[PDB]
């Protein structure tokens, strides 16, 4: 869970 | 959100939208596994709902989202609808979310763990970002 | 609502402190954040308060009450997750 794989940024 | 930002697409991939029968956005939620939602109680959900997963633009039609039935609604006994307390439902989808890299679950915290004030956090959603 | 999907980094407040601005409407079940030049909304109800932690985001809240006017200075109010998940854990275990 809990890591996305398309990275959020800011 | 009002005076928040664009995400990066796909990139809360446990957000979902919930839609009535018209296909109106009326509140979010998050995937915590392929079969549940968790949402606010007072989102006042129905069977008649469902649970869209994999949206970002909801005015694109060429997403490849996931439009998921609702098979029963489990609003928490605790929850108190004269002071809001204790506001969490839990959906149980009809049939499994495919996850993806666009379409995936958020982790739940131990009931012990400390979350301090001062902490910053993120929130997202569809909501209005103007009153 | 807007088309795309929105977001926000906003701070956790403390209960105590919270009440300073919502008075007893603020119980142990619920977790405010904002109050920080940003706002929860109407159609936001229901989405995430995430916060990250070893690497991963956890649900912290869950985007419940506030402003009825969505101001950016008044703390918005989330159902606190870690108050409510032996709940979510039971009922996933039973159904």
């Amino acid at each position: 869970c809990g890591v996305p794989a398309i990275q959020p940024v800011l | 959100i009002v005076n928040g930002e664009e995400a990066v697409p796909g990139s809360w991939p446990w957000q979902v939208s919930l839609q009535d029968k018209t296909g109106f956005h009326f509140c979010g939620g998050s995937l915590i596994n392929e079969n549940w939602v968790v949402t606010a109680a007072h989102c006042g959900v129905t069977t008649s709902d469902v649970v869209v997963a994999g949206e970002f633009d909801q005015g694109s039609s060429s997403e490849k989202i996931q439009k998921l039935k609702i098979a029963k609604v489990f609003k928490n006994s605790k929850y108190n609808s004269l002071t809001i307390n204790n506001d969490i439902t839990l959906l149980k989808l009809s049939t499994a979310a495919s996850f993806s890299q666009t379409v995936s679950a958020v982790c739940l915290p131990s009931a012990s763990d400390d979350f301090a004030a001062g902490t910053t956090c993120v929130t997202t959603g569809w909501g209005l970002t103007r009153y | 609502t807007p088309d795309r999907l929105q977001q926000a980094s906003l701070p956790l407040l403390s209960n105590t402190n919270c009440k300073k601005y919502w008075g007893t409407k603020i119980k142990d079940a619920m977790i405010c954040a904002g109050a920080s030049g940003v706002s929860s909304c109407m159609g936001d109800s229901g989405g995430p308060l995430v916060c990250k932690k070893n690497g991963a985001w956890t649900l912290v809240g869950i985007v419940s009450w506030g402003s009825s006017t969505c101001s950016t200075s008044t703390p918005g109010v989330y159902a606190r997750v870690t108050a409510l998940v032996n709940w979510v854990q039971q009922t996933l275990a039973a159904n």
